[PDB]
DNA sequence: ATTGCATAAGACAACA
DNA sequence: AATGTTGTCTTATGCAAT
DNA sequence: ATTGCATAAGACAACA
DNA sequence: AATGTTGTCTTATGCAAT
């Protein structure tokens, strides 16, 4: 008897297992009674698309700027980091001006080499006329995330965490507790340097450094399943990389190569 | 490579007031790197190498003068600390200095040539020191230099592109670990593991996965 | 070797897997090595005790306002909920005043009963002279969470939110987008009230008000297995009432009831 | 049986001015009162209440009351349709459809001036102190004894008790076999403990290994 | 810079090209606002010629509400007065080459007489362009003169000429009235119901209605 | 039978029409996703009036890609093939009537000489056109055949110039019908092709058309 | 009050229960209501003296006694008692509202236990001589040390009288210079550093220092 | 034996001091866990002096759950209990002069005494003193005996009133060093605080060891 | 054995 | 002074049918 | 088998 | 315009030894 189902659901909207258990009726026509009821399914379902990366070293870049109070009076930093290998590059300025950014950039190309491509965000002098004109000069490319969600440059913003963490952790370690003499400024940025570039870190048996250096890329990955957007896995690509986060596919014909997260792909066979 | 350094301070008017330069360079491989100073100090000279070691890794011996910030006892702890070999020489000397020769004439060619280039000829501005700096440091350690068939970047480092995962032994179903298999992608719970001779690629259990030596 | 291996945390503060792979050193050595420096662990335990809770019928009661936009001009309602079977009552008013909170108790205790304790945030009218006099006269308890945090009565708070999501539910599924007419209010206000209390939520296959009314209660709980703060599991104790969120347990020859996270427990043998 | 008939009418009290119009509805198997009041008697209003009167005790099956012009009305007759409750009228003051009305209006007539006297109130009570006043004297009506019995309407109603035991489940034994005679206590996640009937024993055992009994 | 908009005020003229001999002549309809041109061909001034200029006009670029003109004699002809008639549009006298009538339309000349000897110096021919060519070389300066957007603005002088979704705000609500327009990997471009505008929102801040 | 996009397929054919004597010989070129109809008169068949009409029809309505016409001697000509070459666009050529590609540029055709018809009586020349007024007349038909109307669509061709899916309903069948815009992790956003509706509907009531 | 052991007020009373010595001596703690009672039969240097340093020995060293202009209070005796005493002597009228008032109430609240005392053992107005110090003793007993109003620490707890942690604020940031006196299972009361003042906190905003 | 708790075991008995004379009689009660005593120095010895020494002793101190007194004529009268039933406190009596609870009372006594008498010869009254500065006498030795710590104890009187466990930490060395009580224990570490330094640290919850 | 199902286990969000 | 809660949703799993 | 260990797998946070 | 990340930590598991 699902009329007057039907009816309570309408005057009341009950969820389906009382509906079940006040009328007689089983798991089916509690349900399609259930979801007849718009009001009762509206938010969930949102989609989580979440993938930047970069496959090459010297492809991809990342940016950010940080106020750092030990640093005093030169708190500011521009951070780099190098999103295939994960090498950062940091150097202290005392404005957000653009000249800034300019020598940042010029020191981490002496360090690093020449990228193709660096993301940031819309930083007050990041899209400045002189700004852009002298990226042209160089000739390499330059993409803003969306104005406003600091998360789509989510690896430079962790990267600025940690290395916020390190230095603090020097320069506590050093018997520094509020700020830093401004003698021992470079030195605290270089150690850190050192530390963080040329050890690995966590658990990958990887340097960032030799990482960089010697990057390895696979010519031709593994076959795995993957949840094409359709819903359902399907049979028949190969990923290139498989981070612990993130990971990148790859056609068997097609030859395209796409960010998508780690639970949309699981192994073939 | 990463074994003997030199370096020296050297004067230049442009690039007034830190008009003094600070100069390192490798032996096995030429690399340069400079540092800017507003005066020659002893922790200044702390300053330089720590720098150094950063974009480079630490030697295993540095070879300089006797300079007077070269010489405190603050240089010697520190690099008692960082447990390298100093070894002080003649302010001029050959035997010791003999990179930093060709060094500072590439360096003073190079910065000359970017300091006209951009149009300037006495006076580099204070916030296009860096700059330039930066970009003489880019173009004589990434780029060859005279006959050079190799960028000092190249003999460094060694700048190959492996293809190829470590050397791996799996667990065989006789239960021992053959080697001469190399993982490709560590996926979850498994992991795509090749045989260098038969280049056939096959998905096995996280748990049966060993390295090789 | 570990000479080194210290001199390398102590200037530089490199963790354990670094430090073992960079001076030939294995597990243990590289740990008792990072755990010297005080530095490298600050942070990684914050206590976490989450726990109100009452054991029987009108025993401890919750209080909040809400700011509901469809019930205007008299858009603030007052919640009410018993801690041991989730009922509900909500009351209208158009003020937060004290004469607005007298109101709506004694309607609430008509349907329910007497409780003994009502917990509720330190508002502005809830600490009345008057209301604690009156309180007083009609004789039961009065307890205030910390002076700040509108968590420690989650749960009028999350009755709050259920209310309101029902409520709008019934508004827009009659065709009133934006608010209520005045003569719709008091009908929607007891069919929302009639619709939480006399039917099941979720899972559970009892009904609140037959959890008020008829309510089952242990005398002796089952043997557990207790994470009593010593560090690991103590054997002999009788858990009283494991709700999915949180448990209670009694002591065996203390008598002891205590409201703990449900983690800190696990069946005996 | 509780729960089978209920009735209802209204009430006018000049002691509560402007709100003056207050309606009763009450229980025949418990004769526990739910009473709300408005200031106009229309059909939104009244409707109002039972609704109310309903969230507080539930859905009866019948009400009987008498003919007056709403009770009967369009509006309420398909109102009580929809919630699908057997409507009855009568003789506007029939012993019959209005056999405990009368009784409950007078039980409420004195405890509401019994109470105005108790705070000191003569004429009219503030519109304030209504509310309040309504509730107190719902909670005493109800709650309490005012019959010579051991049984409170909410006594009567509800029947309230406190139990002791859970549902009853079958539990499967190690052979693979079903077996009645056990209720669980306590739903902990992998392991419920389940007490056997007969000799008051409680045991740790995995949640498949359970199903209800019956 | 008038704030009226597209198909509002016209200005037309003649011009000479050599170039183009024997067909030597050329007009250009121009508007104030969008500065979109219409080209035609002729060899003789007539007052059909500007005819044939009105009716490609026309129709390429929509019609037009007021044309401001010169004095010229064929401009008042029976022919063209006849046509003006059966248009519907009106017709402006004024003084030839002051600032308020003849505005930019001999600027837009030397625009595009600039354009065809460049193409024709592009192409290779310096003197004169024979007849066959005219046609493809006129298209390639209307092309690129018109596709492409000029100096700077923005938008091109072209351009001068969806499913309900929730989103959420700085807030933190789920305000409703607007369409997604493109579906991003991540990311999406939303379009307001009301306020017709679009923005972009990360894929992970936004969800449907119903 | 209705394309996918503008400026992105072409097809051409060959017209005469006696009343445009002695540059009879038209060339017809039509869009199948815009549908926009261009000609260009001459008076034979050559690779030069090939290439005048092809190149003139090249910025009358976009740089383009790969174009299909007939057999000939005039596409398939040296020249004219080095000039698709030249502009980067490929042939599709077929046989000089088929059905599947033709019939639609046989149907503008006629419409084209109806509507040159229809204007040039109500002007007032009846059998065949002078030289003064062949241009005016073709601009006459062809502007009764750019913005008002086309005869039968309620989106007219220049105003232009989801795979399918099976969804379900509470009545008990999968109705075809549907093409999904946007895609949810809970739901589907689909849009029928006549009712042109996007609805959201949950994931589970969709399944792949074929 | 701030501290214990600060501020002392002593008055005297007269109860009719132990006359004819109905004469009583009284000393009232402001800052802690600690209360010392010797019984006195004549207010004399003698009397006061030994009842001033009785109150010394049931509580501790004070730094000041407030009385009134009492004869007996600033005789010579009594200056001399107090200055190898080395506490302070102010005298009153006494009746002021925030000082010497509270002496009068704990005088009233005394009395108020040696009547419900006596009434409890059965005596009115009148006490045997073995009963007068008796009564008075047993008042001292359920005054001091069973509390007395609508506090949680009873007057004899409110008489004379952690590691460091980092707490989150409103900020996010963790500040140092706090210490935890009492630790709830699921709460805590976190004092100062420096201000030394004792605030509520939510247990699971708190991690350690160091 | 000292770990039953404060303000649970009162111990009373009468010393006769040669300094207070006329008034020579004096009852001495004393705690066995807190340390802290009080006396009123009275001038006679009966029950009715006893229950005033006992009921304001009970007011300067606290609720003992019990009170001890040797057996005599001096203790057992039924004004006494009849004061006792008023306050429902629990009583028992032992030998006049045991060992039981009673050596501790004749140590607190000689200490009164020496006390008194070397304050009694500071102030410049070598055998006798008025009867108006006994009770300042009183309350200054009273004073050093709370307050101030007796002895090289740490512990002073007061601090036995109104007051975590022994624990064993982890050393580097290899020492299970005891000394150790936890105050706030966490679950990634713990708080301890020494018993003698009494300083606070934190130490992870692998670092300790509780102590028997 | 494979697929499907009925349930259980686990995750997410938001309440001034 | 005095401490998160839980409906809703999603995925995983074992059984039952096939 | 019981304990411990060596490992793996999972969870939290915060960065303008 | 153009999308979270991962080091650090805790818990669980299995094997190897006892
Ligand atoms: C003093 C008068 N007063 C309130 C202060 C203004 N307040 C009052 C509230 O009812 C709330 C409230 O409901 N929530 C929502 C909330 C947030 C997080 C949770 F975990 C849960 Cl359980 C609830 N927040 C606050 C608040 O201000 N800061 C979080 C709040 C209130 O009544
Ligand atoms: C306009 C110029 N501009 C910035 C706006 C002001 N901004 C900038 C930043 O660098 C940050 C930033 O780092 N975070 C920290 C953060 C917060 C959450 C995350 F998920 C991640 Cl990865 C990072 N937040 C902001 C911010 O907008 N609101 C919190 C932000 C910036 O440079
Ligand atoms: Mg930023
Ligand atoms: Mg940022
Ligand atoms: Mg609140
Ligand atoms: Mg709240
Ligand atoms: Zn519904
Ligand atoms: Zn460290």
């Amino acid at each position: 008897p699902l009329r007057e189902a039907k009816d309570l659901h309408t005057a009341l909207h009950i969820g389906p297992r009382a509906l079940s258990k006040a009328c007689n009726i089983s798991m089916q026509q509690a349900r399609e009674v259930v979801q007849t009821c718009p009001h009762c399914n509206s938010a969930p379902a949102l989609e989580a698309g979440v993938n930047p990366r970069g496959l090459g070293p010297l492809q991809i870049w990342q940016t950010d700027f940080t106020l750092e109070p030990r640093m005093a009076p030169r708190s500011w930093l521009a951070v780099t980091v190098d999103t295939a290998s994960s090498a950062i590059v940091v150097t202290q300025h005392g404005r957000v001006t653009s000249v800034a950014v300019q020598h940042h950039w010029a020191t981490a190309i002496a360090v690093l080499g020449r990228p193709k491509a660096i993301k940031t965000d819309n930083g007050s002098c990041f899209t400045s006329k002189s700004t852009r004109e002298w990226l042209a000069r160089w000739g390499i490319a330059h993409t803003t995330g969306i104005p406003g969600n600091s998360q789509g440059q989510a690896m430079v913003e962790r990267a600025n965490r940690l290395l916020k963490d390190k230095i603090r952790v020097l320069a506590e370690g050093d018997g520094f507790m509020k700020r830093i003499p401004t003698s021992k400024q470079g030195e605290l940025l270089a150690k850190a340097m050192y530390a963080l570039n040329h050890f690995e870190r966590g658990e990958n048996t990887k340097t960032p450094i030799q990482k960089h250096w010697r990057p390895t890329v696979l010519t031709e990955g593994p076959p795995v399943k993957i949840r094409i957007e359709t819903g359902e896995w399907e049979k028949g690509w190969n990923v290139l990389v498989w981070g612990r986060g993130y990971a990148a596919v790859k056609n068997r014909d097609t030859d395209k190569v796409i960010w998508v997260p780690s639970r949309k792909v699981k192994p073939d066979i | 490579p990463l074994q003997i350094w030199q370096t020296d301070f050297t004067l230049e008017p442009r690039m007034a007031p830190r008009s003094w330069l600070a100069v390192t360079v490798d032996t096995a491989s030429s690399a340069i790197v400079v540092t800017q100073h507003g005066r020659v100090t002893s922790v200044a000279v702390q300053h330089h190498w720590a720098t150094a070691i950063a974009v480079l890794g630490r030697p295993k011996a540095i070879k300089t003068d006797n300079g007077s910030c070269f010489t405190s006892k603050s240089t010697r702890e520190w690099l008692a600390r960082w447990g390298i070999a100093h070894t002080t020489g003649i302010p001029g000397n050959s035997q010791g200095q003999a990179m930093v020769e060709r060094a500072n004439r590439l360096l003073k060619d190079k910065i000359r040539v970017l300091a006209e280039g951009d149009g300037f000829m006495k006076r580099i501005p204070t916030s296009k020191q860096g700059e330039l700096l930066a970009k003489a440091m880019y173009a004589l350690n990434h780029f060859e230099r005279g006959e050079n068939t190799k960028t000092p970047i190249q003999k460094h480092w060694r700048p190959t592109v492996l293809t190829e995962g470590p050397p791996v032994k799996i667990r065989i179903e006789t239960g021992e670990w053959e080697k001469g298999w190399n993982v490709l992608v560590w996926g979850r719970g498994y992991a795509a593991v090749k045989n260098r001779d038969t280049d056939k690629v096959i998905w096995v259990p996280s748990r049966k996965v060993k390295p090789d030596i």
